[PDB]
RNA sequence: AGUCUCCCACCAAUUCGUAUGCGGAAAACGUAAUGAGAUUUAAAAAUAAAUCAACUCAUUAAGGAGGAUGCCGGUAUUCUGCUUCUUGACCUGGUACCUCUAGGGUACUGGUGUUCGGUACUGGAUUCCGAUGGAAUCU
């Protein structure tokens, strides 16, 4: 297991029993908090929102907005085999025992579609044994010998120690203090997220993301819609900006069928594997800029050479700036 | 000398009035919805007065044209949010004073704009 | 401080326009006017 | 219910970079222990002023290790060490340095000599350009 991340000395003293999320100092000013399961999470905002929640996050068609939740409290366990052979086949047994015989099948491994079901606690080590349901689980397979598991905090430890009964054969990283996540709901959700993300190079997985951010009824999309790429520091933009999407307005049901054949497998795997390695995401911080130097960089745009542009977003350097891996 | 030196001694009054009004009532109006434009207006005025603060014209780059988009891109907002304080009805001296100041600033900014045509680039 | 410039500005609008009050989710109340106090 | 406070934009640092008995994002906020005072006072009117309660004020960093008071290796109490770390007052005089344009910025070193900082976004519709970009019009 891992301890609380070091930070400000004053505010790391109060986390002796209940930890903090990255946004706690922001939410605390605008919500009602509680304390459960070792976290200080958020319960509800300070306004009545019974109907607005329904008509912006429900299954209605009157949605003109989105709902974002900071779900960092859900842990993340990155389990992977160490036989050095990509075929694995022993992590398969562990995952098939942990849940019912569901999350190790051709639909979930090869097609790498997300899984949601119920997770048990096997104890078969001496004669009589049984199982007792524990709760929900999110298992995602990668390259047939890497798995990512997302769990509610309450059942985080009980399953974890179970895997520790076979750490002779696997390896586990309690990365719940190193990976964060956000959940988005609503119709105009991807439209808002795509207004604050740009890339470094040209990648097809951003072309698909640009095209599919114009659906407004996400129930039409197929089972699998994974995106994965490398973004730049979002502080460059200084204001959210559309994707110039109004030009193209003839999306039909024939280009959707292309999304099931034109799948960029290698370009997803390469950018994904920069999250299951601590030193890679350590390099991801290689040079994180302070606010003042970004301000000075932006100020240096009032004397540019084109002299007929009047740009606002700062440029991007080829090697002296970090690249943020990102999965959706 | 009339092309310049007759407007600058008017921005020299506008900036002082803005600074006094700023220092006067920061505490009780921090969380309102119009500093997000008021401080922007003050900063844009400051970035203009600082240039040309001497016996000749030390002007290598005439590109403060780029710093004179406070009258095409972000001038409707300041006008359309300084009247909401008038409509809401709890403070009315502030709204009228802000509207007068905005009118003065826009007039002076164009007065500086048209008389210069050295944008031959 | 001359209303002539105000009329010139409103010339980019109608004669006598009417503006709505703020939506109730974008309103704030005035805090105190004196500087903050330190703990003893 | 009110002549009252705080929050509802950000800050690796001209912004309360505030480890301060404990809780708290903060509060003219809550609460624990020891101890002391009321126009003769830190202070109230010319809360209390036999006792207990009430008003106000002063002192007290967390963790962990070692020895002992008491009762069956333990816990409550008591004295002595250790670990926790982002070169941070303001103003100003010197030397060295710099990819900055005779002036600016950075390192080493001397002098007691009540509100002010930077960065940022309007809602909607239509149009134009060999584009994860730029431009114009209306409401």
């Amino acid at each position: 297991l891992a301890p609380i991340p070091k930070g400000r000395v004053k505010y790391t003293k109060r986390q002796k029993h209940f930890a903090w999320l990255p946004t706690h100092i922001w939410n605390a000013k605008r919500s009602h908090m509680m304390k459960r399961w070792g976290y200080q999470m958020v319960w509800a905002p300070t306004q009545k929102c019974f109907k607005l929640t329904h008509r912006l996050g429900g299954d209605t068609c009157s949605s003109d907005g989105a709902l974002c939740m900071d779900s960092s409290y859900i842990g993340t366990i990155i389990v992977k085999d160490k036989s050095n052979d990509s075929e694995g086949d022993f992590l398969k047994s562990i995952i098939g025992k942990l849940t019912a015989e569901r999350a190790n099948l051709r639909k979930y491994r090869e097609g790498q579609v997300l899984f949601q079901g119920l997770i048990y606690s096997f104890n078969e080590e001496n004669g009589e044994d049984s199982t007792k349901p524990l709760g929900p689980c999110d298992v995602f397979w990668v390259q047939k010998d890497t798995a990512i598991i997302r769990l509610h905090p309450s059942i985080y430890t009980q399953v974890f120690n179970i895997l520790l009964q076979h750490k002779e054969k696997l390896t586990v990283q309690d990365c719940r203090y190193s990976l964060a996540s956000v959940t988005l709901k609503g119709a105009k959700a991807l439209e808002s997220l795509a207004s604050c993300l740009r890339s470094t190079e040209y990648s097809k997985s951003f072309e698909q993301f640009k095209m599919v951010s114009m659906i407004t009824d996400h129930n039409a999309l197929p089972q699998r819609c994974t995106f994965a790429f490398e973004a730049i520091d979002p502080r460059h933009l200084a204001a959210p900006k559309k994707l110039n999407d109004s030009q193209r307005k003839t999306v039909n049901s024939d280009d959707i069928l292309s999304l099931h054949e034109n799948y960029p497998q290698d370009e997803i795997n390469a950018v994904f594997n920069e999250l299951c390695d601590p030193e890679s995401r350590t390099q991801s911080y290689n040079n994180q800029n302070t606010l003042k130097e970004i301000s000075a960089r932006r100020y240096k745009l009032l004397t540019a050479t084109p002299n007929s542009i009047n740009k606002t977003t700062v440029p991007f350097k080829e090697s002296d700036d970090p690249s943020i891996p990102l999965v959706i | 000398m009339d092309e310049m030196d007759n407007v600058i001694r008017s921005l020299e009054q506008e900036y002082r009035l803005i600074l006094l009004l700023n220092h006067r009532n920061k505490n009780q109006h921090r969380a309102a919805s119009w500093y997000g434009s008021f401080n922007e207006m003050k900063r844009n005025c400051g970035q203009i007065i600082t240039l040309f603060s001497r016996l000749k014209d030390v002007e290598w780059v005439k590109l403060h044209r780029l710093l004179q988009r406070a009258l095409f891109r972000q001038l409707k907002r300041w006008y359309w949010q300084f009247n909401g304080v008038i409509a809401l009805g709890q403070f009315v001296t502030l709204g009228c004073t802000l509207v007068t100041l905005l009118a003065n600033v826009r007039a002076l900014y164009m007065r500086l704009w048209e008389i210069n045509e050295t944008e031959f680039i | 401080k001359q209303l002539q410039l105000a009329m010139h500005n409103s010339k980019a609008a109608s004669s006598t326009r009417i503006f709505q009050a703020l939506p109730r989710k974008l309103r704030r109340r005035t805090a105190s006017h004196n500087v903050r106090r330190i703990p003893k």
